[PDB]
């Protein structure tokens, strides 16, 4: 998954840090539900 | 299923030519267990040589593939 390390800290980019902030939930799902067995989640906060 | 990750049901359905076993998350490791406990063992003039099936499969395999001509 491609995250930001920044969710609102700039502003002016739309639901950019909408999109990347609700992309942590997840971490919680692959636990808290059954496609854990199919997908992995590696959550990669891209810096600079 | 449990123990090798095949199905002997699917294997007499569709005759598969190639078979891939996946050794991905816990149950593919317990798997990949199962088939690396298997041995071929022989008292060949008074001394047990323990052979290896599957010599590819080790800790960092991945997958395994039983491989066929036609089925």
């Amino acid at each position: 998954l491609p995250m930001s390390p920044n969710h609102g800290t700039f502003g002016g980019d739309g639901m950019y840090s909408e999109s990347k902030l609700s992309l942590e939930t997840l971490f919680n799902r692959w636990h808290s539900e059954s496609w854990a067995n199919q997908l992995t989640v590696c959550g990669a906060i891209i810096g600079w | 299923k449990d123990t090798y990750g095949f199905s002997i049901l699917d294997i007499v359905i569709n005759n598969p030519v190639n078979l891939t076993i996946h050794f991905g998350g816990e149950k593919g490791k317990r798997i990949r267990e199962n088939y690396s406990a298997m041995i071929f063992e022989t008292i060949v003039d008074g001394k047990l040589k323990t052979e290896k099936i599957f010599k590819e499969i080790n800790e960092h395999s991945t997958s395994y593939t039983f491989r066929s001509e036609k089925g």
